[PDB]
C-alpha cells in the first residue's frame, strides 16, 4: 500500500497546505486587522495570523517602508451608516464627488512625484521632454475636448508621457476660464474631430482637483484626480445624455 | 467606452539605454530600431541587448543544437529542397535504440547525432539559465527570474536526461522532431497505463488551467485599474493608492478574499511554477516506480 | 469586518436590477440581486446533484457522476435518472455562472473599474457552452456532453480525442496549447520580475520599473512595459480558451476523420506527392 508515489503525493499535499499558509498571510501585509464598520478591531479575524513585519528600502532616499505597520487613512471620510447592522451601505452625507468617497474616493498617498530609475520625475508634460512627440494614432493636441452633455468643455494643450515607458499618461485640458486641468489617458477617446470624455460632463471639469506645480503631478494628486473622474461615472450620469 | 486594449496615441523619444548599475556596458549593444507596430500593444523600443560571454557560448552552443538536427533533416530529405518542405513536420532525430543503453557509442545515424544535439543543448540552456541569474546580479535585483526557470529546467531535466539515466538507456528520451515528439508524447500515457490517473498530472494540470485563470484575472483586473495608475505595481507595493484598493476589494466582494500588489505576484510565480515542478515528479515516477498509473489509482482511492 | 480601508468604497448604487433591495454585503461578500440569483442556481443544483447521489447509491464524492442523456434522446427532454438531472443541473450551472458574471459587473460599477473581468470571465463560460450546448445541438443529441463526474469527465476528455486518433494532430488544438503553454511561461516571469524588483538583494534598495526593463532588455533585447505585460497575459489566456472551444466545435461537425489527415493534404499535393526517398514518398 506505502508505496513511493503515495508518499510523494501525500508529501506534496502538506507541502501545498504550507504553501497556501504562507501566501495567504504574505498577502495580509495591507488592510489587516480587520475592523469593525466603527473603526474599531473585529472579534473573528479569520485563523490565518498577521505576518511579522518587513521593511522595504525605498530608493532615492525616500525612506523606508514597513509592512504591516499602524494603518491610518489620514483624511476625513463623509459617509454615515444607514443601518444599525453590519452589511449595509453607509451613504455620503455630502457632495461624494467633492469629498472623494465610493467611486470618487482617492488615497492618500505621498505628495511627491514618482521618480525614475535616475532619480528624475517619471512623468513630465511632452512640452517639457525633450525628444517626445507623437509616432502614431491621431494627435490630440489643439483639439476640442467634449463632455458627456455633449459640450465643449476645453482644448488639448499638451500631453503628459511616461517618461521610461514613452506612454502617454495624461491629456492636460485648458478650460474657458484660461486654467487647465488633467485627465487620464484612459478615461478619453481620441476622436478625430475632438476628444470626448464620457466620465464627465463639461460644468464638471472644473472641479477635477488642481496640481501645485505646472510640470509635474504628485501620487496624490494623480489619486485625486483619477478618483474624481472615475466618481464621474456614478455620480454624472445624471447629466449624462442617452 | 475606452478599453486600454491597444494605445491610441503612440508616443516616442529618445532611446532609453537603462540602468547602470554594476552591469559592464562594453557587453551592450546598440540602440535597435523602433517598432510603431510593437507599440499599439506595449513599448516600442527594440534593444540594447546584453551579449557577454555566457550569451555568447548559449547562442553558440543553440545554433549548433539547431544546425544538428537541420543537417539531419537534409540528410532524411535525400538533401531535395522540395522534399525537406513537403516532410518538414514529419522528420526526427531519434535517441539511441535501447540496444546501446546508456553508451555513448552509438553509431552517428543510430542515435550518435541525437547525443552530440542533446549536448549542444544541454550547455545553450545551461548557460542560458547562468546569464538570467548573472544578468539580475548585475542589476541588484532579486534572484526570482533564475529559480523560476529552474522549474522549467527540471521538467525538460527529467525528460531528456534523469528519467533516461534512471530507466538505463537513452532512448527512453524524447526525439527531435515536431509530430515524433507528439507521438512520443502519447505513446508515454498509453505505456504507463493513462496519464490521467497520474495525480501529479493531475495537479500539473489543475495548475496549468489555473495559471490561465490567474494571469486572466490579473491582467483584467489591472487594465481595469489601469485609469488609477494601477499598473505601476512597484510603487503601489511601496505606497499603496487607490488602484490597489479597488482592485482588492473587487475580489474581497467577489470571492470572500484578496490579495496584495505583491502578494498576487508571489500567487503568480508560484502558480506557473508549480507547473513544471509537479510535472517533472510526475514524469520521474512513470516506469521507475509506477508502472501503470490507473491500476495504481485504483488501490489509491 | 472591512479591510482598513474598506468603508469608504462600500457606497449604494452601481446595481443593474432591483435598485437599493439587495444593495447590501454579508461579511466580505457583496450580494445584490445576481447575487441572490447565485445563491439559487448554486443550491437547487447542489440539491439536484444530492439526489443524483441517491438515486446512483454512493456518497463518495470520488463516484458520483451525472450522466447526459444517452444517444438515442437526440436533443430531447430526459427523465430525471436517464439524464435529466444531468439536463437540469447545466440550466443551473449556466445560471449560476452568468449570475456570477452580472455581479461582477455590478461590482464594477459600485467600484468605478472597468468591465475587463466579467468581460474575461465570459470566455470561459464561452468553453463551458462549447461542450455542453454549442457541440451537442450541432452534432444531434445532448449525449455528445461531458458527465459531471471528477474522474468520468477525465475519461470523457480520452474517449472524446482518441475518436479522432491523437487529438494532438488538431491544428486549432495546436495552437490553443501554444498559448496555454505560454502564458504559463509569461505568469511565472511577470510574478518572478516584479518581486525581483520589490525584494532585491540583501543590502540593497527597492528597485524601480527601470530596472525592470532593464533586466529584460539585457537579457532578450526588449522590454514589453508594464502595461503591455498585462495586456498580454489577458490576451495569451483568453486566446487560449478561445482556440479550445474553436477546436473543439468543429470536431464532430465539419471534421469527422483522423486529425492527423488533415496533413495529409499539404503532403500529397500534386507537385510532390511522387517525389520517392523520404518519409511522404
Ligand atoms: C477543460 C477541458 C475539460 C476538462 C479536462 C480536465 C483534465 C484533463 C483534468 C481536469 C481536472 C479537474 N477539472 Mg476538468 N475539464 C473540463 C471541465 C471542468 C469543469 C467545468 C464546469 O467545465 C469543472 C468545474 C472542472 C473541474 C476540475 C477539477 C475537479 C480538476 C482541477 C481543475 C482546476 O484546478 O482548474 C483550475 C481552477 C482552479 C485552480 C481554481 C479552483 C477550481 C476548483 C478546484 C473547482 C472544483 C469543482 C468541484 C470539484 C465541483 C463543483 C463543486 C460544487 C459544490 C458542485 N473541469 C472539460 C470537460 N479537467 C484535473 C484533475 O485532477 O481531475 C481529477 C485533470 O487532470
Ligand atoms: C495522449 C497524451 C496524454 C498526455 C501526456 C503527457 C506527457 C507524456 C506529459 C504531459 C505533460 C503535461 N500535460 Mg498531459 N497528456 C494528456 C492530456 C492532457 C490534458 C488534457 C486536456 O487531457 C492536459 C490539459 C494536459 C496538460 C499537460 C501539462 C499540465 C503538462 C506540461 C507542462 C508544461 O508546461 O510543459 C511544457 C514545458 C516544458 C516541456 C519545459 C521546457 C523547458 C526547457 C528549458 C525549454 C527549452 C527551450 C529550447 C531552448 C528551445 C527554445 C527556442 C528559443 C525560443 C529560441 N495533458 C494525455 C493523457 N502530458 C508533461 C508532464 O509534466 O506530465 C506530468 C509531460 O511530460
Ligand atoms: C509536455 C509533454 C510533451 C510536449 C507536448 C506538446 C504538445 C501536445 C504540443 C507541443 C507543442 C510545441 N512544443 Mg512540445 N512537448 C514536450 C517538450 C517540448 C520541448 C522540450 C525542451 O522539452 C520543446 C522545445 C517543445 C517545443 C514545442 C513547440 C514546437 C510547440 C509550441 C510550444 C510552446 O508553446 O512553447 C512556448 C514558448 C514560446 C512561445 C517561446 C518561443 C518558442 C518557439 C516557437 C519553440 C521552438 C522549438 C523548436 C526549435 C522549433 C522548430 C520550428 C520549425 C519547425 C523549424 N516541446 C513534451 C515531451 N508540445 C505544440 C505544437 O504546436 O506542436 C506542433 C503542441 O500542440
Ligand atoms: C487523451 C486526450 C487527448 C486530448 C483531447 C481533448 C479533448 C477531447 C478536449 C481537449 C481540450 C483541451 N486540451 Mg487536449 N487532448 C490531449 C492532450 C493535451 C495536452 C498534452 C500535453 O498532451 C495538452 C496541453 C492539452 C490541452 C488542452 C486545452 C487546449 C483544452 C483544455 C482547456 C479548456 O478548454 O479550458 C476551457 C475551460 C473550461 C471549460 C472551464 C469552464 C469553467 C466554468 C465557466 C466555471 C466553473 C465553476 C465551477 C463549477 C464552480 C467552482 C466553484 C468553486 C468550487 C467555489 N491536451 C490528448 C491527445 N483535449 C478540451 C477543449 O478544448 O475544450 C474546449 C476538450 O474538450
Ligand atoms: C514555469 C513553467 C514555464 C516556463 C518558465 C520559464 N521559461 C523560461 C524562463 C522561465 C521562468 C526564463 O527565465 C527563460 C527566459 O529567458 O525566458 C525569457 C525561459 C525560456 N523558456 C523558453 C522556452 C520554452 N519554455 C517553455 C515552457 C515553460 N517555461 C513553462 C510553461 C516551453 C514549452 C515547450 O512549453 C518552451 C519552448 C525560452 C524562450 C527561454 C530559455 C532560453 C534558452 O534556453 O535558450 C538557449 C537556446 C538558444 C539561445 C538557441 C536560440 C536559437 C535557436 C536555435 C533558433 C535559431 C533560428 C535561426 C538560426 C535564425 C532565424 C532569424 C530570423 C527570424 C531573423
Ligand atoms: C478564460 C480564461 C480562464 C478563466 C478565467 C476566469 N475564471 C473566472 C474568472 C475569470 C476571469 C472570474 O472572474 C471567476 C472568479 O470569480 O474567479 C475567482 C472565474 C471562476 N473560474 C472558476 C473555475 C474554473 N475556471 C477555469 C478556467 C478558466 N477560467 C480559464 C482557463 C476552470 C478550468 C476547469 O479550467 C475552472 C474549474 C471559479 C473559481 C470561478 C467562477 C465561480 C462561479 O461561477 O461561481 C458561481 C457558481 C457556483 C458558486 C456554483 C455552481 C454549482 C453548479 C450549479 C453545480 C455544479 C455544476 C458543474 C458543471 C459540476 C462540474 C463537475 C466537474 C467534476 C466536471
Ligand atoms: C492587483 O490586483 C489583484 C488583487 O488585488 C490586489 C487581487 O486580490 C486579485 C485576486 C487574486 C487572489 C486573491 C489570488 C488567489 C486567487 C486564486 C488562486 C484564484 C482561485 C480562486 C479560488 C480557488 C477561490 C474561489 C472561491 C469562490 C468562487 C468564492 C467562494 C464561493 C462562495 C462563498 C460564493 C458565495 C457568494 C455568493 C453566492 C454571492 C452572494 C452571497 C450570499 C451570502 C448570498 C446570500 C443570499 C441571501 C438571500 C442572504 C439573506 C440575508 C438577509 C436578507 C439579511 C437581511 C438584513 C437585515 C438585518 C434586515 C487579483 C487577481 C489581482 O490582480
Ligand atoms: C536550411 O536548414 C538548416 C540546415 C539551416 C537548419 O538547421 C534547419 C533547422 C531545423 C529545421 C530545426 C528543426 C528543429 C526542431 C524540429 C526542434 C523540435 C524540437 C523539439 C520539439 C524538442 C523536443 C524535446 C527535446 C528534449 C526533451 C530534449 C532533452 C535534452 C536533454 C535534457 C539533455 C540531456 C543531455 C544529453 C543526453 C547529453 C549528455 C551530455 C552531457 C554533457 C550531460
Ligand atoms: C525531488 C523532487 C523535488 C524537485 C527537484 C528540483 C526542482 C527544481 C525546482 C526549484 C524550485 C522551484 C522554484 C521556486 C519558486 C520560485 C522562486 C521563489 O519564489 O523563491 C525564490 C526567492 O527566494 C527569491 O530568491 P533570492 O533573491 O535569492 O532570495
Ligand atoms: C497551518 C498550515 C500548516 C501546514 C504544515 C506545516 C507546513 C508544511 C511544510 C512546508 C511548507 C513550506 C512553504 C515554504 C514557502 C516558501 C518560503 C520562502 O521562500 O521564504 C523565503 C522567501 O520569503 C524569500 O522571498 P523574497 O523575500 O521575495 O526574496
Ligand atoms: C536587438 C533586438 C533584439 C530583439 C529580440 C526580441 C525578443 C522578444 C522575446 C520575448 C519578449 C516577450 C517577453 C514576455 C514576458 C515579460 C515579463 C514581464 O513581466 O515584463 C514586464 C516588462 O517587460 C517590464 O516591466
Ligand atoms: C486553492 C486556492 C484557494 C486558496 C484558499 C485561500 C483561503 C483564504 C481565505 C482567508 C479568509 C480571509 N479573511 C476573509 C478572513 O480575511
Ligand atoms: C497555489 C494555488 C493552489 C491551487 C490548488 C489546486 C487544487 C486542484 C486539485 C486537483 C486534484 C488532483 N488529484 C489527482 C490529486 O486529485
Ligand atoms: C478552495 C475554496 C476557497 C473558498 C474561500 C472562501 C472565502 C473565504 C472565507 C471568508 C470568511 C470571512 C470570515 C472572516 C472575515
Ligand atoms: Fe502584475
Amino acid at each position: 500500500n506505502f508505496d513511493l508515489a503515495s508518499l510523494a503525493i501525500y508529501s506534496f499535499w502538506i507541502f501545498l497546505a504550507g504553501l497556501i499558509y504562507y501566501l495567504q498571510t504574505e498577502n495580509m501585509r495591507e488592510g489587516y486587522p480587520l475592523e469593525n464598520e466603527d473603526g474599531t478591531p473585529a472579534a473573528n479575524q479569520g485563523p490565518f495570523p498577521l505576518p511579522k513585519p518587513k521593511t522595504f528600502i525605498l530608493p532615492h532616499g525616500r525612506g523606508t517602508l514597513t509592512v504591516p505597520g499602524p494603518e491610518s487613512e489620514d483624511r476625513p471620510i463623509a459617509l454615515a451608516r444607514t443601518a444599525v447592522s453590519e452589511g449595509f451601505p453607509h451613504a455620503p452625507t455630502g457632495d461624494p464627488m467633492k469629498d472623494g468617497v465610493g467611486p470618487a474616493s482617492w488615497v492618500a498617498r505621498r505628495d511627491l512625484p514618482e521618480l525614475d530609475g535616475h532619480g528624475h520625475n517619471k512623468i513630465k508634460p511632452m512640452k517639457a521632454a525633450a525628444g517626445f512627440h507623437v509616432s502614431a494614432g491621431k494627435n490630440p493636441i489643439g483639439l476640442p475636448v467634449r463632455g458627456c452633455d455633449l459640450e465643449i468643455a476645453g482644448k488639448v494643450v499638451d500631453i503628459w508621457v511616461d517618461i521610461p515607458e514613452q506612454m502617454a499618461r495624461f491629456l492636460e485640458v485648458e478650460l474657458k476660464d484660461g486654467s487647465t486641468r488633467l485627465l487620464p489617458m484612459q478615461m478619453v477617446k481620441v476622436q478625430s474631430n475632438r476628444v470626448h470624455v464620457n466620465a464627465l460632463s463639461s460644468d464638471l471639469f472644473a472641479g477635477i482637483p488642481t496640481i501645485k506645480s505646472p510640470t509635474e503631478v504628485t501620487l496624490l494628486e494623480e489619486d485625486k484626480i483619477c478618483g474624481y473622474v472615475a466618481g464621474g461615472l456614478m455620480y454624472a450620469a445624471p447629466k449624462r445624455k442617452s | 467606452e475606452y478599453q486600454n486594449i491597444f494605445t491610441q496615441v503612440q508616443v516616442r523619444g529618445p532611446a532609453d539605454l537603462g540602468m547602470t548599475e554594476d552591469v559592464n556596458l562594453a557587453n551592450r549593444s546598440g540602440v535597435g530600431p523602433f517598432s510603431t507596430l510593437l507599440g499599439w500593444f506595449g513599448n516600442a523600443q527594440l534593444g540594447p541587448i546584453y551579449l557577454g560571454s555566457l550569451g555568447v557560448l548559449s547562442l553558440f552552443s543553440g545554433l549548433m543544437w539547431f544546425f544538428t538536427i537541420g543537417i539531419w533533416f537534409w540528410y532524411q530529405a535525400g538533401w531535395n529542397p522540395a522534399v525537406f518542405l513537403r516532410d518538414l513536420f514529419f522528420f526526427s532525430l531519434e535517441p539511441p535504440a535501447p540496444e546501446y543503453g546508456l553508451s555513448f557509442a552509438a553509431p552517428l545515424k543510430e542515435g550518435g547525432l541525437w547525443l552530440i544535439a542533446s549536448f549542444f543543448m544541454f550547455v545553450a540552456v545551461w548557460s542560458w539559465w547562468g546569464r538570467t541569474y548573472l544578468r539580475a546580479q548585475a542589476l541588484g535585483m532579486g534572484k526570482h527570474t533564475a529559480w523560476a526557470f529552474l522549474s522549467a529546467i527540471w521538467l525538460w531535466m527529467v525528460l531528456g536526461f534523469i528519467r533516461p539515466i534512471l530507466m538505463g538507456s537513452w532512448s527512453e528520451a524524447v526525439p527531435y522532431g515536431i509530430f515524433s515528439h507528439l507521438d512520443w508524447t502519447n505513446n508515454f500515457s498509453l505505456v504507463h497505463g493513462n496519464l490521467h490517473y497520474n495525480p501529479f498530472h493531475g495537479l500539473s494540470i489543475a495548475f496549468l488551467y489555473g495559471s490561465a485563470l490567474l494571469f486572466a484575472m490579473h491582467g483584467a483586473t489591472i487594465l481595469a485599474v489601469s485609469r488609477f495608475g494601477g499598473e505601476r505595481e512597484l510603487e503601489q507595493i511601496a505606497d499603496r493608492g487607490t488602484a490597489a484598493e479597488r482592485a482588492a476589494l473587487f475580489w474581497r466582494w467577489t470571492m470572500g478574499f484578496n490579495a496584495t500588489m505583491e502578494g498576487i505576484h508571489r500567487w503568480a510565480i508560484w502558480m506557473a511554477v508549480l507547473v513544471t515542478l509537479t510535472g517533472g515528479i510526475g514524469i520521474l515516477l512513470s516506469g521507475t516506480v509506477v508502472d501503470n498509473w490507473y491500476v495504481w489509482g485504483q488501490n489509491h482511492g | 469586518a472591512l479591510l482598513s480601508f474598506e468603508r469608504k468604497y462600500r457606497v449604494p448604487g452601481g446595481t443593474l436590477v432591483g435598485g437599493n433591495l439587495f444593495d447590501f454585503w454579508v461579511g466580505p461578500f457583496y450580494v445584490g440581486f445576481f447575487g441572490v440569483a447565485t445563491f439559487f442556481f448554486a443550491a437547487l443544483g447542489i440539491i439536484l446533484i444530492a439526489w443524483s447521489a441517491v438515486l446512483q447509491g454512493t456518497w463518495n464524492p470520488q463516484l458520483i457522476s451525472v450522466y447526459p442523456p444517452a444517444l438515442e434522446y437526440g436533443l430531447g427532454g430526459a427523465p430525471l435518472a436517464k439524464g435529466g438531472l444531468w439536463q437540469i443541473i447545466t440550466i443551473c450551472a449556466t445560471g449560476a455562472f452568468v449570475s456570477w458574471a452580472l455581479r461582477e459587473v455590478e461590482i464594477c460599477r459600485k467600484l468605478g473599474i472597468g468591465y475587463h473581468i466579467p468581460f474575461a470571465f465570459a470566455f470561459a463560460i464561452l468553453a463551458y457552452l462549447t461542450l455542453v450546448l454549442f457541440r451537442p445541438v450541432m452534432m444531434g443529441a445532448w449525449g455528445y456532453a461531458f458527465p459531471y463526474g471528477i474522474w468520468t469527465h477525465l475519461d470523457w476528455v480520452s474517449n472524446t480525442g482518441y475518436t479522432y486518433g491523437n487529438f494532438h494532430y488538431n491544428p486549432a488544438h495546436m495552437i490553443a496549447i501554444t498559448f496555454f503553454f505560454t502564458n504559463a511561461l509569461a505568469l511565472a516571469l511577470h510574478g518572478a520580475l516584479v518581486l525581483s524588483a520589490a525584494n532585491p538583494e540583501k543590502g540593497k534598495e527597492m528597485r524601480t520599473p527601470d530596472h525592470e526593463d532593464t533586466f529584460f532588455r539585457d537579457l532578450v533585447g526588449y522590454s514589453i512595459g508594464t502595461l503591455g505585460i498585462h495586456r498580454l497575459g489577458l490576451l495569451l489566456s483568453l486566446s487560449a480558451v478561445f482556440f479550445s472551444a474553436l477546436c473543439m466545435i468543429i470536431t464532430g461537425t465539419i471534421w469527422f476523420d483522423q486529425w492527423v489527415d488533415w496533413w495529409q493534404w499539404w503532403v500529397k499535393l500534386p507537385w510532390w506527392a511522387n517525389i520517392p526517398g523520404g518519409i511522404n514518398g
